[PDB]
RNA sequence: GUUUGACCUCAAAUCAGGUAGGAGUACCGCUGAACUUAAGCAUAUCAAUAAGCGGAGGAAAAGAAACCAACCGGGAUUGCCUUAGUAACGGCGAGUGAAGCGGCAAAAGCUCAUCUGGUACCUUCGGUGCCCGAGAGGGCACUUUGGGGCCGUUCCUUGUCUAUGUUCCUUGGAACAGGACGUCAUAGAGGGUGAGAAUCCCGUGUGGCGAGGAGUGCGGUUCUUUGUAAAGUGCCUUCGAAGAGUCGAGUUGUUUGGGAAUGCAGCUCUAAGUGGGUGGUAAAUUCCAUCUAAAGCUAAAUAUUGGCGAGAGACCGAUAGCGAACAAGUACAGUGAUGGAAAGAUGAAAAGAACUUUGAAAAGAGAGUGAAAAAGUACGU
RNA sequence: CGUGGAGGUCGUGACGAAGCCAGACGUAAGGUCGGGUCGAACGGCCUCUAGUGCAGAUCUUGGUGGUAGUAGCAAAUAUUCAAAUGAGAACUUUGAAGACUGAAGUGGGGAAAGGUUCCACGUCAACAGCAGUUGGACGUGGGUUAGUCGAUCCUAAGAGAUGGGGAAGCUCCGGGCCUGAUUUUAUGCAGGCCACCAUCGAAAGGGAAUCCGGUUAAGAUUCCGGAACCUGG
């Protein structure tokens, strides 16, 4: 009976919570104490092109997170992944995976397919981003590939 | 006559009493999954045809 | 063997004469007793049993169906046709019927749903 | 899970509750075995029901290698049996090895008239 | 004085036609408790609860104002929201406990006060052919003035397809490992498979494609009757279809937040007819402000400790979760109502222990199978 | 500090969890590893949540020790002795010899009830408070034959269908029969009577008729061989 189990958020909090949690993708130290590998840069968001919603497969952005050496990022997530104790093995629960790149775009229409392949990938838009997007497991400082119209809308 | 003659309940009783037999050799062997003890076994002195 | 399709181009006097031969092979099965045996021929032919008497019952149904589509009929029809109480609640019918005249017209009218249609 | 949408299945709990006690069909999904490469060109498909002309090799087993007709399949508790993929009890009696279908690869089928109208129609 | 044929009222039969009784889990209308609370108790509370009874549907039930009101405006009815622990009740103790509004879900206004049966005919929710029984007004300028069929699409059902490694070495009984090499992904959800698999298989995927169906509305096409009367706009008077043991009263109840002022029952008594009712005690007036009971219908939105199908999950994981993971409401107890358990697991493969010695038989010995028999049958640990 | 689960982070794994002995500490909650078992999964950290830690509650349930090889297997005194058979014999069976039962502390035949226990055969794990070749265990077949027995029929103490009336309601009290034209097929037109009305209720009230013996492994006044009789229409 009865437990509420619905906590309630403010808006000052979450606003709060969201925007030092993009932040957080800006300076480096956090984003390596949070359990990323990162190198190339480590300046860090990644900018990319408007271009990137025209992304059709997945051969394309395997490549792409080359280029930004952020391939390794991607090789993190591809091995390393536990075979969790317990029910959750009943329901679906059987491998949890580590979460690597976020994409976010810029486009009304939906995420870029494509980039949502990768293993340990999220894709989202801003419109629809969250705190768990920048920080999942609430430890900020995930990699990022923001597009520039992206980056426009998140001001 | 007698006993208890009633043609209806005697049909019962007999019925149940071949409905009350041991098993054939061949579902233990063809077999679903069951250490196949009946159960439905109904006994000489002890319980009773059913009240 | 027996095929539903052979039946049915069989005549009313033909399947006749099969349910006759069908009882006395089923018959000829009883006195093979003494073995065990004998039934793979039975329990087909219970399934023949069944066939030739529906077989019959359809043909039946389809001939009373047309010499009475002519004419008035109908409670074992009407059995079909509803399939029981609600079914039958659920009709009269009940639909065109309560609308069939009264304030709509008035209401109203087109030359104006067509006008505007493109 | 995936293609999460409004629809029927996803999902572990029945998936195994469903493909194991199985209706006569979901033992059809799982009639089907992998091909071999000629017939995977011709027929245009990854894997078919196998039949019991055919002719199927063995992958998995230490049966492995092996190739005979197929006797039957037991649709029930799905498994196929093998010509000459047998056995050996102690009285020195041969009696059939039960084999799952994905173990097996279908070396030659027998194309048949419905089936090969449904083949052509995979294709 | 007396009968006979015929008219209508009541009755009984009869066969026909038409429908109901019963049922499914809960949801959904009445009659009506208690322990319990107030640390007692009797009003109050529990509670208009539970129960019992009646009965309907896929939702039900309610509905276009004799409303709201405390102003000046709203404008049918549910539900949701909150009004508010406010008003109000009450040993004014304990407790009890709204509405109007505001705005949402969703919207819709109308309708009362020739029909049927028989037989015939057809393309049988119909009509024709026959026979039989039973909001209103005047005259003028006009403008507005139909349905049916067909196909496709709308929504439901169903089937089919359909990416990419099964490579090397090593270990192993087995690679689904490591290292090495390589591939797809619009499919890195999940399952199976001799081990820990995107690429073996199922599937999977923003997935595509084919068929079948009631019912409707959008679009396209196609048939065809006259008309008449309705309706708008404007002039003229005018006005009924507007519901009685009702409205209202007392005296007796019970119910409610309802308090002189909730709603309902009972007994008694009892109006008017554009007159009447309401506006939170009762009584003059003009008038204000609102509305016409004693009648009815009605889509949609809400419920469903769920019959029927499916998903989901920091749920549980075999003394837990249902009573029930299997033969479970089984086995079994009780005269009956009713009560009610324990109950899963060999192995990659049955390869599920030949043959022999010994024995009454049960069994043991050796031996065989397997990576493993202290893996040998209620057999994982 | 420790627990099950979630997510993220750090990883770990075909010899993991789990187990028991030990080995190292942390006062301590616990902790870590090893033997040698086991043959698939598990930690840490951060953050969280909760079917979150037991000796106990005449606590729940299961299992187990002592109590014990202990009480009971004792009042009809009933067997004994050859022998049959069997792998096995105090209790199965044969004989002999002996008692006991006696309106039935053990005859005959049935009513209720049981529900196949009957009969045959073959087993002995389980049962019979012990053996057990035996049995009524178990398993596997088989057996019950009705015009004349009895139910059916009747009506009885009343279950009471059954106006009307309370109660929403559940619930509860208080014409039918016989024909005549035809015609012998029963079609068919037409006429005439009469009181308090149904069914059920006793397998032991009352009541239409059957005995003699013969046969079966197991039926019998049923079947049969003879003989008889009844009931209806």
């Amino acid at each position: 009976t009865w437990r509420k189990w619905n906590v309630k958020v403010n808006h000052n909090e979450k606003r709060y919570a969201t925007a030092s949690a993009i932040a957080a993708t800006a300076v480096a130290s956090l984003v390596l104490a949070r359990g990323h590998r990162v190198e190339k840069i480590p300046e860090i968001p990644l900018v990319v092109s408007t271009d990137l919603e025209s992304i059709q497969k997945t051969k394309e952005a395997v490549a792409a997170l080359k280029a930004v050496g952020a391939h390794s990022d991607l090789l993190k997530v591809l091995k390393s992944k536990k075979l969790r104790a317990g029910k959750g093995k009943y329901r679906n629960r059987r491998w949890t995976q580590r979460r690597g790149p976020l994409v976010v775009y810029a486009e009304d229409n939906g995420i870029v397919k494509a980039l949502r392949n990768v293993p340990g990938v999220e894709t989202a838009n801003v419109a629809s981003l969250n705190l768990l997007q920048l920080a999942p497991g609430a430890h900020l400082g995930r990699f990022v590939i923001w597009t520039e119209a992206a980056f426009t809308k998140l001001d | 006559m007698a006993a208890q003659k009633s043609f209806r309940i005697k049909q019962k009783m007999a019925k149940a009493k071949k409905q009350n037999r041991p098993l054939p050799q061949w579902i233990r062997l063809r077999t679903n999954n069951t250490i196949r003890y009946n159960a439905k076994r109904r006994n000489w002195r002890r319980t009773k045809m059913n009240i | 063997g027996v095929k539903a399709y052979e039946l049915r181009t069989k005549s009313k006097e033909q399947l006749a004469s099969q349910l006759v031969d069908l009882k006395k092979e089923l018959a000829e099965l009883k006195v093979q007793k003494l073995s065990r045996p004998s039934l793979p021929k039975i329990k087909t032919v219970r399934k023949s049993i069944a066939c030739v008497l529906t077989v019959i019952n359809e043909q039946q149904r389809e001939a009373v169906r047309q010499l009475y589509k002519g004419k008035k009929y109908q409670p074992k029809d009407l059995r079909a046709k509803k399939t029981r109480a609600l079914r039958r609640a659920l009709t009269k019918f009940e639909a065109s019927q309560v609308t069939e005249k009264q304030r709509k017209k008035q209401i109203a009218f087109p030359q104006r749903k067509y006008a505007i249609k493109a | 899970m995936a293609k999460q949408s409004l629809d029927v299945s996803s999902d572990r709990r029945k998936a195994r509750k469903a493909y194991f006690t199985a209706p006569s069909s979901q033992r059809r999904v799982l009639l089907s075995a992998p091909l071999s490469k000629e017939l995977r060109a011709q027929y245009g498909i990854k894997a078919l029901p196998i039949r019991r002309d055919d002719e199927v090799l063995v992958v998995r087993g230490s049966k492995k290698g092996q190739e005979g007709k197929i006797s039957s399949v037991y649709r029930l508790k799905f498994a196929v049996q093998v010509d000459k993929v047998t056995k050996e009890k102690v009285n020195g009696a041969s009696v059939p090895i039960n084999l799952h279908p994905s173990k097996l690869v279908i070396t030659k089928l027998h194309l048949d008239k419905d089936r090969k109208a449904l083949i052509q129609r995979k294709g």
